[PDB]
């Protein structure tokens, strides 16, 4: 199933959710750029994740979901066993994020199979990111990791530091992030992540704006050069001069802004 | 590379028309023409080894040849003047040409900023001085964060500058690494004795003819601040 910004009267969404309940074999569920329907999407949660079915992959993004919906989702846990790709990125939880995000953490210790998991963003999420390494140590098969749409302090940069001490998982490819609140003392402050991430495919290290520290440019580069893949790495948000993109390497590519 | 010892240290003055800087550092006090005069004839010593290597047609052929020749050595290089083949000694024998101990950066050019702010390597400690500055540029200090930022250690010379007056505090706070600091009869402000008083990464520091008298937010009334302060 693959529904794409289609435009719901904000009553279907219970019909849909019954449709879905006698349809066992789906494996995608793809429902993105949603507008702003609400309520309806907590039936549709409490209609999936329940009734056992071979749906592996789930991509329930940028719709407004609710915590409350949320929490439903951690609750039925236990339930769809194969499912390996939780979403709900781009997805912003005005309030009781960060608890609904809790239950989820200490809960998923019956799924092995999980991998490539993008997280909430919720108000505010940041304290519970060391509550994430509880797990995340624990799943050397994590290829990507989506911590999107909130500002990341050097506090955070530090913490992170200490998960990419690291345990390695040997199959970490892709990261991302949309913004930060980032300094020249991490950056700087999480180099040394990349020698164990030979294998890293890309990143984006997003931010609002920063200008890049000369230390930043010649470190960057140098880094990502020895680096196997880097295909398609972005950096955008960053104030880079005709100099320093002179002295970025031939990457496939690179987004600056 | 078998021969270190240096043998007759007369003449060689050929090389290095500013053979006293032209009026600037290493004056009066403290020459030491003997001392000057090896520096001198090491560099064009180094030159030589360089041209060698520019004409050996190894670029990389004969790497360890050419790193255990420069290892321990030090260059001399005038901003106003920069030959083409110091870029290809620098980019076409990395690991060799980061042998130099030091490298001394005379004076804006955005010629001496490519040469400097390269991926090359970050060299070890970098000697620079500045001379003629009655004025600082935005555009210059823009350049001088690249050139300063490239090193690992740094040492930093000012003299008889004006347009270092209150703007000394902003050309420092670009890059910490500085640790060896000199100022020659250039007139500074509060605000910048402030900012020197207030870096603890200093190791050496030489004040020369500043004459304010008058400096409570500063090194004459404190200077307790510099625990790392050898010299």
């Amino acid at each position: 199933l693959i529904m794409d910004n289609i435009k719901m009267n904000e009553e279907d969404a219970i019909k849909l959710a019954e449709g879905l309940k006698n349809l066992k074999k789906m494996c995608l569920f793809h429902l993105t750029h949603l507008s702003d329907i609400g309520e309806g999407m907590d039936y549709i949660v409490k209609s999936l994740s329940s009734e056992p079915c071979d749906l592996e992959e789930i991509q329930l993004v940028s719709c407004c979901l609710s915590a409350n919906a949320v929490k439903i989702l951690a609750q039925n846990l236990h339930n769809l066993v194969k499912l390996s790709i939780l979403d709900l990125s781009e997805n912003y939880l005005e309030k009781d994020g960060n608890e609904a995000l809790h239950e989820l953490i200490d809960r998923m210790n019956v799924l092995e199979q999980l991998t490539a998991l993008m997280l909430p963003w919720g108000c505010d999420v940041q304290g519970s990111l060391s509550s994430l390494l509880k797990h995340l140590e624990e799943v050397p098969q994590l290829v990507k990791l989506g911590l999107k749409n909130w500002r990341l302090t050097d506090t955070e940069i530090r913490i992170l530091g200490a998960f990419f001490g690291k345990n390695p998982l040997k199959n970490f490819q892709q990261l991302n992030l949309a913004g930060n609140r980032v300094s020249s003392d991490g950056w700087l402050a999480f180099m040394g992540v990349f020698e164990n991430l030979k294998q890293l495919v890309f990143f984006d290290f997003s931010t609002k704006e920063f200008l890049p520290d000369p230390a930043l440019v010649r470190k960057l580069s140098q880094v990502l050069s020895k680096l196997t893949f880097l295909q398609e790495a972005r950096l955008v948000g960053w104030q880079f001069d005709d100099d320093d993109l002179s002295v970025i390497t031939g990457a496939f590519k690179l987004v600056t802004a | 590379a078998a021969v270190y010892q240096h043998g007759c240290l007369l003449g060689l003055s050929i090389a290095k028309r500013p053979l006293w800087r032209q009026e600037s550092l290493q004056s009066v006090k403290n020459t030491t023409e003997q001392e000057i005069l090896k520096a001198i004839n090491i560099n064009s010593f180094v030159e030589c080894g360089i041209h060698l290597y520019q004409e050996s047609t190894s670029k990389s052929a004969l790497s360890q040849e050419f790193e255990a020749f420069f290892q321990g050595k030090s260059l001399y290089i005038n901003s106003g003047n920069i030959p083409d083949y110091l870029f290809d000694f620098f980019e076409h024998l990395p690991n060799c040409a980061s042998a130099l101990d030091f490298i001394k950066l005379d004076f804006i050019p955005s010629r001496a900023v490519s040469l400097f702010f390269n991926w090359k390597q970050e060299f070890r400690t970098l000697e620079v001085t500045l001379r003629d500055f009655s004025k600082l540029n935005k555009q210059d200090i823009r350049y001088l964060g690249k050139i300063f930022s490239s090193a690992t250690s740094l040492r930093l010379q000012i003299k008889r500058c004006a347009g270092v007056a209150g703007s000394l505090s902003l050309v420092l706070s670009t890059c910490k690494n500085i640790y060896s600091l000199m100022v020659e009869a250039s007139p500074l402000t509060i605000e910048d004795e402030r900012h020197i008083t207030s870096v603890t990464n200093l190791k050496t520091l030489s004040i020369h003819d500043l004459q304010n008298q008058r400096l409570p937010g500063g090194l004459t009334d404190s200077l307790g601040n510099l625990k790392n302060l050898t010299k």
